[PDB]
Formats: structure tokens, C-alpha cells, sequence
């Protein structure tokens, strides 16, 4: 039967050329006689080019390949929460079978133009720099980008850790399920990752999809889509999901491997002509649904690794242009002590204010302006002794807001804690404080307001902003505190 | 006739026909699918086999699957019924408002108007926007480069151009979203509904919408511009209009061409672009023009990769542009709307042989004074304002007044602001700026010229202030 | 002249002509 | 079953089998050679013909020459008996000391340890090297990478690590010479006989050696890393032991593959490399690891082609490491050795909750002053030193001294420096840099801090430079 | 080795400091010495073509520099010095060169003899 | 480029012309630091010829190293020693230029042929500081050094 089955003509480098299989569909999952799966990516007149899901040693010339009536779908649902799975949804944490009751295809069309409404609901990272200056909304695709070891995963981990404050709460609207997709990383790096999330008590609402460095190219290629469909289950059922693709640089490399070896034509950087499409169709599946469709959402944070700051290289160009904005990290900011190493001048969210609460909205506008004014005069600093007080002030206010954007790792903040801190800076209370002392000040000041002014923090939340009454409160808390600080 | 699929490699599909072959550029309908799958013939490979580029996903296709030759290229609904509707590359409605009930259909591939069909004259297409018309005016049947991005009032400028062209020229508009981000296409849709240029209730709709979204295959994204242009060509050819065609955005048209070309196994050119870069651009741009019957004037948003103006993509595009509208974030921060950079924005027809000596010299005088004002701004921060000469004090005054008189309230932005919108005729624009330079309004306060239409409203605002 | 340089041939011009100030 | 050579182009040999086809990865034995010639099956080409890469030179081969399937991948001796010994890619002794009498053999191809086998334990591994210990410290059982272009100090640095760490290590060491210099293998071999970590007379040897240098054809350099790795894998599991694994140079694995890639019929990926670069590296690197069964501390010298760290090869390697030491030619050009870029070297354990906030705060302080000085360099270099703030020129003088205090005379480098080698304990490194940051040595000249061990030697040298 | 053992790293530090000091601003005694030494050794390392030097003659020339005996000789004179010095030790001191060549080292005796030659020669040379 | 790059090894003397040198008006537009000859050897051309050449080349190379500083900050930030190298080098650059009989239409000068001994002497003298008092322009587009002098006098 050369219609439902075939034999292997040639096999090498994860590519089986198969004779027969006259009835296979494009992209269909076939099965080799050893039990390895494959995907039918090239259907040619005289062979099927099959992409191998495992080691080649298990496939020989003349091996029987069968269509199985298989369908590229993944386990889907809340039983994936707290679990580590591979590209296909198999458990790899060793805690037994997933209790999955529903399944979803990995390749599916994104919501069209009509099932959507504008992005409105805050997706809260707990990172001052981001929530204030590069704010993210539910349904948004926001790119995390920078050279190696600039802090990219950290932005994502802290975001995931942050959701606990809402998930432990009793408001359902505010809750966020998390999906972390590790593509091309090493297993021990992923292990440390899940360890961190476990210690943070973040795993109970997180699905970890992992296609690591030794997994066959096609699994690394599928993983983001697999993780995506697990998030769509939430999105499509009146619920909200966050997904991190870490990273899409490595996914592209994996797909390039496949296209090149299938002898599809190479373009720039040897990438094929459908690699933009590859990523565009993944990222469009993040969406904010309208109320007719449950009002759910999927928010995506793709990660891209640049090389020596080249945002104009091919894959970065693609994902930059696809997404709704970018958080750019830089090595030189990092070692200057600006951590998180976010470039505030270059980073952007095109959703913007639409995804901020009124409290943050207020103080963040002033900070944005004063930092922008700072950036213009920033070079007059180290080479300025004889400056006018007008530009001396802009510099002083600037260096101080910059200090307030610094933040420790693994400790995301509540929005009202963030506004309280920024308030201190934007209102000028820290202008006479020495720059080196600001981080110490914030920690202490925040520890104080959390311990003794829970109701003030309770108010800024309830009121939605800083009322005249809350303003008065803060004025007297800060002034007296600062006096005590410099005693 | 009917052919069979012999090969599927991603978005490239090979179809073999037993009798007559569909010519290149023909549309082919794949049989046995949930939704429509159009394939566009790209090559004749020999042996009764054609190579096609798919307009949607090829997942699920079998070798042998039947394929119907449509007999023509991609043909889409054209006419007044497409207005306020959103269609895709292949003519389908994607606004969920049912079928698009047009009497006519039109093939998306057509050749440029012949040499005899060309207008030998260059005319301004008056927008009624002061900055545009005075300093960098639009040319009837020309192409404009729109530099901008987010936050600079770009969607408002577009929506107002749609409005002003309908109001002043009786022309309809077409918006072609090449690589439209789905989120932003939805938002754009509702912003148009909210501003009035689309109307779901009656039939006042001034724009037709054509989306080629990011998640669609290269072929789909490469063709939408033609689809949009074809819609627009109806209004020029059949109804004699001076039409507006928006392309958002032209670079993504180029990149889709680059992708398609890469998928067809064609050796890439400099910087990895398609070898047909210039012809791909030429065969589309030349359709945008003034014929004896009417005109299509195109506004094309431009992304400049790596901020390199010598990059093959913008370089090729610039060969076709007759003007540029540069939207400036610096300008918007000064409260000046529209946020047009008056010195960075240029026009090929800013030429006394075209627009007249009076239009020219006033624009030059405006440019000169705004250039001069900047030279003195270093001396402003150092010497202060009361150290300038009686000539130089007067230039600062006049230039500051000119900057503000270049701002204009938009009708499309009435809901957001409450302020009544203005469409300033060309002659009132020239007159207005003519008189500020002469020193006829030096006695007037500076803020009187801000957010104002004609110069008469600058006087009525000045009288109103205490 | 002065202590501070980067001011053209101020310092060199007087030195060519030439207890000092600056 | 017997096969026949049908084609020979360089290292790539095509072999036809009439009966049973050997699976990919199988080791074939070429008949009628003086020395054992192994071919490893790479692809099934169709028509009962396999494509193979050779593990030794293919000169002398004739179309039609007989080839036997061994039935398995390349299997090498593993166990205590490999200690003190030198093997090649295929597990043959190359030390002229006779048979390697192991009980068991192991295939050089193997599956990577599963996710459930991973450890998350990380404690600091002190080296005695100031810049490393302070700024980007190694962890026990961690993956360490030494990146550097040609001639910047990878091997000297790795020899210093073998000197400072391996000599006194309790368990076993494996050193894999991968596409490097034979001279360096002979050097290292006789230095280890000298120091007793290799004993030719008894059974006290603590180091196994595996060599496939740049005199070997690519097939051999492509697999010899796998060979070393497999030796280490045995000591990790089948003894559960603390294993040190040294590899100089792991780039040569990737380079080898690029050498044969086109003959294996691959469309080149970017920068001339195989399309499989990352997966190839993946299934290899994922074996070089600590598991629950045992601990491998791996140190891997990583060549950087054309000095470019964005080169696909080193770029793809970064994600596989827990600590990275990046060497720079710009720094070495200055006479600063080890030529570590203190603003491009990182470690997973550089964390206040792991090293304590004192270690951390000084490290971050050091990098800040170097980054600040760097951000002033190109500027004041043309605009004048005197035009600076009195606290700017204080950071400029302190950074210039810290730059120098990061340099160090290596024991292994005595023939290059003319200085006796120094080993600086952790607390002394912390203290020293901590002190320069606080202003404690603004009176001391720059050169006092250059090429010394602990901070007291910077003080001693300052006295000696006076008169 | 005795004369050149630290010179490579030293010359690398000199070139860096020569660049950093490129704007003539008050320098400490340490870097001003490194600069003086550095510029002088640079002159000793210059060499014509077709006259490769015996090791012992290289050593004696380098010795003069690395021990500081030329630290006050004007840099532009160093070459004229070397040839003058060298021709002096070749004719007059075949015994010293012989010993350095034969022993392959500078003994404490040869060191003393060398210092006496260069210092007194240099003084005569500098008259 | 592979084509010229590969030709170098086939030559006993290279004259490399430079567009940047030409654009400065220096003709023939010879790059005096990229043109070489296998007979530029003291034993073949004599030590005087050799020394003047090496001297000219050194002063031109020293000038070249100072040009980054000059382009940003200008002449005024140079030590007096540097200003002298710059002025001598710039006069040497000009004295390397020559009016060709074949290019008389373009130069507007009569073509000149300078005998070797007089070439050596002219540059020997500029290096010795003998015309540090003369203006730059005087050295441009002339034959022997005497013509430079007479051109300086004519500049009144
Ligand atoms: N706010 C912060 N403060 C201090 N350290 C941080 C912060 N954020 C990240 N780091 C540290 O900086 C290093 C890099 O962080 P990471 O999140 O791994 O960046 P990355 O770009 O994802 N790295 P990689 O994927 O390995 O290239 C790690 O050691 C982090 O612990
Ligand atoms: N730590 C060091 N101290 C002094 N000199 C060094 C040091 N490291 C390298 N060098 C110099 O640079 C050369 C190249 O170092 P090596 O380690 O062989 O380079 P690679 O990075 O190519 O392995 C050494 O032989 C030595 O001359
Ligand atoms: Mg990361
Ligand atoms: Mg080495």
C-alpha cells in the first residue's frame, strides 16, 4: 500500500526522503517503524520530505513509514499548571501523566479582526521601569530584546512571580495564568528556572513548556505553538494568560536548519522566505477577545537575542516589526548599575496609557517627561561645573528618577508601592539626597509604608489614584522620613 | 479546466494540468477545503506543470487534490459597495457584515496607463491642511512618503485626508494595510467608525478597507497593495474621481516581494532583496497616476530599515515619491497639530513653474524665517530675548506666529477636542501666511494664531482675549 | 591668559611674544 | 555484512552494502590497512549506499576496497585503566604503553541526561585568580567557558586552572585535546608526569587524557570531544564521582563539522557553517553536565573566529555555560594578563544570596568604575584630562589601578612574564579591590598595582619603585 | 632572558601610558620613568637589514637599556650610541662577549664588567 | 579587490594613485606612503637618496597620525613640535606635485621635468627646515626647488 504507507529512500541530518505515502497531507504527522514520529513538510512528485522527531540512528533506508490518522495537537487545560512538559505536552518533571481532559491543535488561525476589542486591562510586571514607562496590556505582544546576558529572562520571571498577588486574591478578572516556553536552552538552566518559580510559589499557576538544546529541531520549532495553544484554552474561556517565548531567536535557528536541509532556498542570513510568516502567525495569536467571545486574553512576551546590539539584523527586524513594542536591554547600562538594564529612551509600548491604572498614569507622565528632559542635558553632567541652575536641576532630578527605576531581582512591586516610590522622586523630595543613597532610601521607605501605612496603600488602590488626602499623607510621611534618614 | 497538486513546499504549490495551462498570474481555486485557498500561477515549469504562490495556509493539502483554473487573475468586488467594508487580498469580506454586493468585478493585475493616457500637466491636490498645501504640497496622481510611526497623530492625519479629499474633491479613499497588525487593523477600523469616515448605519462611508495581515503568507501580503489599488482604480476609471490610496506600509510590500522571490528560488540581489525589486515596485507604482479620466493619489507610509536612506528598499521607493510628509514627535510635544515638520517635509512640485510664483515665494519666505528663527535659538538661551536687534526681534515674533498658524484643528478630531474642524482653501492659506511675513499682524498676540483655520479666525481669536 | 585650554591660539600667541599669570 | 567503497572525496567516503545496511552512527572497519581506519556512518544515501566520515586519513583507499560493519557506534575503553593513559578518537592508546585493559567499553554516542536528572546545587569554586574569583566565579559541577580569539590566553588560563584546581582535586580529571596543538599535549603530558597527577609506574594516576589534535583530519576532530566526554561520563555515573573535565578547544568540534558539511551535501548556513550547528552542539553539550548521579566540573576553551563573539560558533556556545570568562585582544595588547574583559564575563552564582552581599557589592562596584572610566575614555582622550571633575579624575585614577590589580602573574606563565606566579585567596581579592574603591591607595602609583598577587604586594612594589 | 625577561609586558604598559599621557599633564615619577625607559628601548629595537647580530651583542645592547644606563641619553642619539658602543666591545672586549656567549649567561662578574664599560663609555660619548 | 590585490606581487615598482589625493588638487595623485620600489635600497640608490626618501616618508606618516586630532580640534591644539611637522609635511606634499607636459590644459602651467639630484636636494632642504619661512602655496605645481623660491617672492 503506497497510499497510506511508504518506505524510506534516504535518511540523514533529520530528513527522511520517503517513497509513496501518496495520500499524506502537507504537515501531517507520520510514523517510522521504530516508533519515531515525523512531519511531512515537503510533498514532492517522487518523495515526501519528512522531518524527524528524534535520533536518525533509528531510521534506515527501506523502513516503513505509516500515516497514523495522527493530528498535531497538545494536551490543554488547568492540569498542565504546575507541570513541566516537552514540545508535545508530555510530562518531563517525572510527576506522572498530565490529567488532560481537552486537546487543542498547535497550528490554528489567530482570532480575526472582529472578535477583538482594544487592549485595556493592565498586565502588571511589578517592575517599576516597565509598568511606569513601557506599560503592558492584556492581549499585547511586547518584545524583550537585548544582547546575551543582559537580563531578558529576568524581566519574564519577575512578571510571572508578580501574578501571585492577584492569583491569591479573590478578584477573577485580575488573575493571570503563566506559560513559559524554553526553546533551545540547556536542561540545567530550565531546572534552575523552575526551582526559582517553585520557591517563589509561582509554579502552581505556571505551565513550563521546554524544548531544550538536544531536542530535535522540529520539537524546538513546534514548542512556541504548543505553548501558545495551551494559552488559547485560557484566552478562549473568559480567562487571561501570559506566555513567554524564550527565545524566538533559537526557534528560528531550528526552523532554518530544517528548511536548509529540505533544500528550500536560503535568503538573508540563510533564513528562508517564510520565517517572517512563521513568527507573525505565532504572535498574532496573542489577543484581547471582546465580551461576545468571553473577554479572555493571551499576552505574549517574545524574547529575541541580538548580536552586538544589531536590532536591524534579520530575525530581530521581523519580531520588532510584528510586535506592539519593545523593551530594549543594554550591556553598558547593566554595568553602569542601571538594573534592570532597560533603555528607557528606546523602549516603547504602543498600547501605552491604555494599559495603565490612573494612579500610575499620573506619576508616570511626569517621570517620562523629566527623564526625557534629563536625556537632552545628560552630557552636560560630568563636563559641567559652571551650569545654570535650570539645567543643574534637570540633571539632579534626572539622576534621581534613574535611581528609582533600579530594582532588585525576584521582588516585583504592587502598583501602589510603585507610585509611592515614584511620587517621592517626581515631587522632588529626593533632590537633595545624595545619588548613592537613593536605593537604600527606597528600600527603607517602602518597608516603612508597607509596615505602617497599609491603609494609605489600600487607599491609593481603592481611589484609583492619589487623592488630595493621600497626597497630604505622603507629603508628611516622606518629609519626616527623609529628615530621619539624613539624621 | 481542472488540475492536480503534484508538489507542496510551504506556500509554494505545484499544479499539473492535462489540457490548457493557466497563464502566469491566474488565480486557482483549490477544491476540498473549509475556506477558500487561492493559488496564483507564477511560472510554467514545463511538462504541463505550473508553480503557484498560495494566498493562505497550505496545511492539509494532498498530492492529487483538485484545482480549478478560474480563467483570470484574482478578481475582487469593486464599486461603491466596498466602501466602509473591510476585504482581504482575494476580495472576501472580513468585517463579518456579509457579502459585498457589487455589480462589477476587477482583476488585481492590470498594466499601467499607456503613454497617451497620461496627463502632461502637474496639478496640486489641495488637502486644505495648511502645512501640507503651503510648504510640501500634494500632486494630483502623485505619491507621498509618510514618515511617522506611533503617537504623532498619523491615524488622525489619514482620517482627515480621507475627509478633506471627499469634501474638496468629491474623491473616495482606499486604505491598504500591507502587513496590517490584526490588533491595529481592528483599532483603525473602530477609529474610522468613531470619526465618521466609515458609517455602518447609512452609506456615507468615504474609505474602503483592504487588509493583508501580518500572519498571512508572503504572496497574500505582496498582493494586497494591488487589491487596494484595484478598488481605487474603479473610482478613477469608472467614476472619474481624484482618488486617495493609502499604503500602510510600502516597506512591507517590498519585504513580501522579497519573501515570495526567496520562496521561488530566485537568487537575491544586493542587501538580500528580490532581483525584481525595481520592477515589483514599478509595475505597482505606475498604476498610481493621473489619467485623462481621473487620478489616484497615493499616501505611502515608509519604514527606513536601519535608518539607511540608501538601503535598496527606500532608495527604490524614493524614485517614485513626489512629496514627503514627515510627522515629528518633537513637533507634537510643542502642541502643534498636525505634527508636520515644516522644514523636513518636501515636495517636487514646490516650483513656481507648477504652483505659481506667489505660492512659491511665500513658502520660501516661511521656510527662510523658520530656518532663521532656529539660528537665533542658541543666542536666545545665552543673550536672552531683549538683546536682539529690532529686525531680529521681529523675525522671532513672526516665526513663532508662523509656527502656530501652521497648526490646524481637524474635523475628524472634533469628538476628542470639542473644537470645530477647519478645511482651509489654498488661496486663504497663501494669503494668511503672506500677511504675517509682511508684518500686518505683528501687533497681534502670538497665541491667537494657534489651533486656527483661516487668518480671519486668528483675528477673531485675538479680539476675544480680554 | 588662564589655566583653561581649548581656546584657539590664546595661550600660544602670548607665549611666542614672551613671572606669569595663568 | 561486507560493504564496498564506491567514492572517496577527502574525509567523506561512500560505501555500498549489498546485504544489511549499517544504521547511521555505526562504526565501519576498512579492510586492508596498516593502521585501523574507522568510518562513521553519517547518512543513508539510497540505493544501499551509505555516506561516512573517516576517523583517519583516506589516502591509499581504492574504490571497491572492503568495509565491515562493526555492528555498533565507536566504542572506547572506559574505567580506572584509562587514567594515566592517552587515547585517540577511537579509544586506541597513543602513549606507546600497550593495551588499555578495561573491563567495559562505551559508545561515544549517547543520549543526553533527562530533565529529571538535573541538579540545581551551586557552590563557589575558588581558583585563586583575582578577576575570575571576584567578578565571575566558577561553581563546583558547573559549566565554565573560556572565550577568546587567537593567542589571547585560553590555554594558559586553562593550564592555570589545572594547576590551581586539578592538582589538589580529590577525584578524577579528564583532559580532551580537541583540534589543538600536539606540542601542547606533549607539554601537558610531561608536566603531569612531573607533578604526579599522572604516574607511569603505579596506579595513582588521577587524569585520563584523550587527544585528537590539528594534525588529524576533520572526522577525527569532530568526534574526539565525544570520546573525552564519554570517559568523563563513566566516572560520573558508574562511580558517582567528582569529575573535572577540561576541553581545549571545543570550537574545533564545530569547525570539524563545517569542514565536511558541503561534502555531506548541506546548503551552507550563515558565515559558512553547517545548518545543524546548534543541534549538533546541543546533543553534545547536553551530555557535558552534572546530574543527580554525580558531578562534572567542565572547563571548555572556546575559540572565537576573527575575534568576533557574534560568530555563530561562540555565540551559540554561551547558552550552555554557567560561568563565562571572556578574553580580549585589546586588553592583552595592554599587557594585562589574564586578558579577562571584566565587563563581558559573567557567572550564574554572581548573586548576593550565594556569594554574600560583600563579594557581590565589591564586584558590582569594580564593574561600575570600569564602565564609568570606559564611558570617559574616548572623550577625555581628545578633550583633556584637566577639564574633569575632582571626583571624575578620582574614578579615572582608581579604575586605572583596579584595571591593573585585575592582572596577575600565573605560575603557568612564568616563561612569559618573568615574574613568579601568584595565587590569591578569595577574601584577600575581595579586601584588596574593596580597599582601592574606598580611596585607600590614591597615594600609590598605578604601576604598583600592575602584575602582582595580593594588595600587600602592590604596597611593597610602591616602596621599591620610589628608590 | 636575564635582560629581556620582563620587557615585553613592560613595553605594552609603556605604549598604553604613552597614549594616555598624550596630553602633557603633570605625571608622577613612576610613569615618567616608564615613558623615559620605553622611548629608549624602542630605539634599541630598531635594526638595519642584512646584519643579524650574535646573541651576546644583542644582550649587551639590551643590557644598556634595561638597566637604565641610557635613561638620560637623548633618544635620537641611541642608535649612534649602539653602533659606537658595539664596535668598542667587539674589538676591546672579545673576552667579555666570549664569556657571555660561552656561558650563555651574565655572571655577577660579567655584570660588573658590563656596567663599568657602558657607564664610562656613555660619559665619554656624551662629552 | 582580488584583481588589483593579486597584481602587486607582479611588480618591481608600484605607483598607487589616490582619489583623495587628487581631490586635494595634488597631481600626480601619488600616494607617497602606498607606492613602493624594490630598488629603494641604500646600496642601489645611495644613502643620501635613501635617507631623504625615508625622511620625507616619516614626516608624512607623522602628519597622517596627527590628522584625527586636527580634524576635530584643529591646528591650535598642537604642540609647537607638531605644528612644525604639519607645516613641513604640507610643504612636502605640495612639492611632490608636478606639472606634466601632457596635462598642461588642466594645470594651467608649463610641464616640468626635474633631474634626480635636484629632486633629492629640494626635499633634503625642506626637511632641513630651510624654507620654514616660505608659504605652502609656493611649493605647489612647480619643478625644481628654485621655482618654489621664485614663486614665494612673486607672492609679494
Ligand atoms: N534587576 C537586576 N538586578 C541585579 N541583577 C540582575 C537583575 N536582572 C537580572 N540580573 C542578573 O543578570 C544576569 C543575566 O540575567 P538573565 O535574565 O539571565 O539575562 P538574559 O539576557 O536572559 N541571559 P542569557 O539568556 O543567558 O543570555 C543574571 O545573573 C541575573 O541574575
Ligand atoms: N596569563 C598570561 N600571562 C602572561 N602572558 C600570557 C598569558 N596568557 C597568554 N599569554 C601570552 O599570549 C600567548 C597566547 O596564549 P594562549 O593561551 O596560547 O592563547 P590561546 O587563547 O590561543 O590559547 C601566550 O603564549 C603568552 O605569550
Ligand atoms: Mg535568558
Ligand atoms: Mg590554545
Amino acid at each position: 500500500d503506497l497510499e497510506e504507507t511508504g518506505r524510506v529512500l534516504s535518511i540523514g541530518d533529520g530528513i527522511a526522503r520517503v517513497h509513496g505515502l501518496r495520500n499524506v497531507q502537507a504537515e501531517e504527522m507520520v510514523e517510522f517503524s521504530s516508533g519515531l514520529k515525523g512531519m511531512s513538510l515537503n510533498l514532492e512528485p517522487d518523495n515526501v520530505g519528512v522531518v524527524v522527531f528524534g535520533n536518525d540512528k533509528l531510521i534506515k533506508e527501506g523502513d516503513i513509514v505509516k500515516r497514523t490518522g495522527a493530528i498535531v495537537d497538545v494536551p490543554v487545560g488547568e492540569e498542565l499548571l504546575g507541570r513541566v512538559v516537552d514540545a508535545l505536552g508530555n510530562a518531563i518533571d517525572g510527576k506522572g501523566p498530565i490529567g488532560s481532559k481537552a486537546r487543542r491543535r498547535v497550528g490554528l488561525k489567530a482570532p480575526g479582526i472582529i472578535p477583538r476589542i482594544s487592549v485595556r486591562e493592565p498586565m502588571q510586571t511589578g517592575i517599576k521601569a516597565v509598568d511606569s514607562l513601557v506599560p503592558i496590556g492584556r492581549g499585547q505582544r511586547e518584545l524583550i530584546i537585548g544582547d546575551r546576558q543582559t537580563g531578558k529572562t529576568s524581566i519574564a520571571i519577575d512578571t510571572i512571580i508578580n501574578q501571585k498577588r492577584f492569583n491569591d486574591g479573590t478578584d477573577e478578572k485580575k488573575k493571570l495564568y503563566c506559560i513559559y516556553v524554553a526553546i533551545g536552552q540547556k536542561r540545567s538552566t530550565v531546572a534552575q528556572l523552575v526551582k526559582r518559580l517553585t520557591d517563589a510559589d509561582a509554579m502552581k499557576y505556571t505551565i513550563v513548556v521546554s524544548a531544550t538544546a538536544s531536542d530535535a529541531a522540529p520539537l524546538q520549532y513546534l514548542a512556541p505553538y504548543s505553548g501558545c495553544s495551551m494559552g488559547e484554552y485560557f484566552r478562549d474561556n473568559g480567562k487571561h494568560a501570559l506566555i513567554i517565548y524564550d527565545d524566538l531567536s533559537k526557534q528560528a535557528v531550528a526552523y532554518r536548519q530544517m528548511s536548509l536541509l529540505l533544500r528550500r532556498p536560503p535568503g538573508r542570513e540563510a533564513y528562508p522566505g517564510d520565517v517572517f510568516y512563521l513568527h507573525s502567525r505565532l504572535l498574532e495569536r496573542a489577543a484581547k477577545m471582546n465580551d461576545a467571545f468571553g473577554g479572555g486574553s493571551l499576552t505574549a512576551l517574545p524574547v529575541i537575542e541580538t548580536q552586538a546590539g544589531d536590532v536591524s539584523a534579520y530575525i530581530p527586524t521581523n519580531v520588532i516589526s510584528i510586535t506592539d513594542g519593545q523593551i530594549f536591554l543594554e550591556t553598558e547600562l547593566f554595568y553602569k548599575g542601571i538594573r534592570p538594564a532597560i533603555n528607557v529612551g528606546l523602549s516603547v509600548s504602543r498600547v501605552g496609557s491604555a494599559a495603565q491604572t490612573r494612579a500610575m498614569k499620573q506619576v508616570a507622565g511626569t517621570m517620562k517627561l523629566e527623564l526625557a528632559q534629563y536625556r537632552e542635558v545628560a552630557a552636560f553632567a560630568q563636563f559641567g561645573s559652571d551650569l545654570d541652575a535650570a539645567t543643574q536641576q534637570l540633571l539632579s532630578r534626572g539622576v534621581r528618577l534613574t535611581e528609582l527605576l533600579k530594582q532588585g531581582q525576584y521582588s516585583p512591586m504592587a502598583i501602589e508601592e510603585q507610585v509611592a516610590v515614584i511620587y517621592a522622586g517626581v515631587r522632588g523630595y529626593l533632590d537633595k539626597l545624595e545619588p548613592s543613597k537613593i536605593t537604600k532610601f527606597e528600600n527603607a521607605f517602602l518597608s516603612h509604608v508597607i509596615s505602617q501605612h497599609q491603609a494609605l496603600l489600600s487607599k491609593i488602590r481603592t481611589d484609583g489614584k492619589i487623592s488630595e488626602e493621600s497626597d497630604a499623607k505622603l507629603k508628611e510621611i516622606v518629609t519626616n522620613f527623609l529628615a530621619g534618614f539624613e539624621a | 479546466t481542472t488540475g492536480r497538486i503534484v508538489a507542496v513546499i510551504g506556500a509554494v504549490v505545484d499544479v499539473q494540468f492535462d489540457e490548457g495551462l493557466p497563464p502566469i498570474l491566474n488565480a486557482l481555486e483549490v477544491q476540498g477545503r473549509e475556506t477558500r485557498l487561492v493559488l496564483e500561477v507564477a511560472q510554467h515549469l514545463g511538462e504541463s506543470t505550473v508553480r503557484t504562490i498560495a494566498m493562505d495556509g497550505t496545511e492539509g493539502l494532498v498530492r492529487g487534490q483538485k484545482v480549478l483554473d478560474s480563467g483570470a487573475p484574482i478578481r475582487i468586488p469593486v464599486g461603491p459597495e466596498t466602501l466602509g467594508r473591510i476585504m482581504n487580498v482575494i476580495g472576501e469580506p472580513i468585517d463579518e457584515r456579509g457579502p459585498i454586493k457589487t455589480k462589477q468585478f476587477a482583476a488585481i493585475h492590470a498594466e499601467a496607463p499607456e503613454f497617451v493616457e497620461m496627463s502632461v500637466e502637474q496639478e496640486i491636490l489641495v488637502t486644505g491642511i495648511k502645512v501640507v498645501d503651503l510648504l510640501a504640497p500634494y500632486a494630483k496622481g502623485g505619491k507621498i512618503g509618510l514618515f511617522g510611526g506611533a503617537g504623532v497623530g498619523k491615524t488622525v492625519l489619514i482620517m482627515e485626508l480621507i475627509n478633506n479629499v471627499a469634501k474638496a474633491h468629491g474623491g473616495y479613499s482606499v486604505f491598504a494595510g500591507v502587513g496590517e497588525r490584526t490588533r491595529e487593523g481592528n483599532d483603525l477600523y473602530h477609529e474610522m467608525i468613531e470619526s465618521g469616515v466609515i458609517n455602518l448605519k447609512d452609506a456615507t462611508s468615504k474609505v474602503a478597507l483592504v487588509y493583508g495581515q501580518m500572519n498571512e503568507p508572503p504572496g497574500a501580503r505582496a498582493r494586497v497593495a494591488l487589491t487596494g489599488l484595484t478598488v481605487a482604480e474603479y473610482f478613477r476609471d469608472q467614476e472619474g474621481q481624484d482618488v486617495l490610496l493609502f499604503i500602510d506600509n510600502i516597506f512591507r510590500f517590498t519585504q513580501a516581494g522579497s519573501e515570495v522571490s526567496a520562496l521561488l528560488g530566485r537568487i537575491p540581489s544586493a542587501v538580500g532583496y528580490q532581483p525584481t525589486l525595481a520592477t515589483d515596485m514599478g509595475t505597482m507604482q505606475e498604476r498610481i497616476t493621473t489619467t485623462k479620466k481621473g487620478s489616484i493619489t497615493s499616501v505611502q507610509a515608509i519604514y527606513v530599515p536601519a535608518d539607511d536612506l540608501t538601503d535598496p528598499a527606500p532608495a527604490t521607493t524614493f524614485a517614485h515619491l513626489d512629496a514627503t510628509t514627515v510627522l515629528s514627535r518633537a513637533i507634537a510635544e510643542l502642541g502643534i497639530y498636525p505634527a508636520v515638520d515644516p522644514l523636513d517635509s518636501t515636495s517636487r512640485i514646490m516650483d513656481p513653474n507648477i504652483v505659481g510664483s506667489e505660492h512659491y515665494d511665500v513658502a520660501r519666505g516661511v521656510q527662510k524665517i523658520l530656518q532663521d528663527y532656529k539660528s537665533l535659538q542658541d543666542i536666545i538661551a545665552i543673550l536672552g530675548m531683549d538683546e536682539l536687534s529690532e529686525e531680529d526681534k521681529l523675525t522671532v515674533s513672526r516665526a513663532r506666529k508662523i509656527q502656530r498658524f501652521l497648526s490646524q484643528p481637524f474635523q475628524v478630531a472634533e469628538v476628542f477636542t470639542g473644537h470645530l474642524g477647519k478645511l482651509v482653501p489654498l488661496k486663504e492659506t497663501i494669503k494668511g501666511f503672506q500677511q504675517i511675513l509682511a508684518g500686518e499682524y505683528d501687533h497681534l498676540p502670538e497665541q491667537a494664531f494657534y489651533m486656527v483655520g483661516p487668518i480671519e479666525e486668528a483675528v477673531a481669536k485675538a479680539d476675544k482675549l480680554a | 591668559s588662564s589655566d583653561r585650554g581649548l581656546c584657539g591660539a590664546i595661550h600660544s600667541s602670548v607665549a611666542k611674544q614672551m613671572i606669569g599669570v595663568g
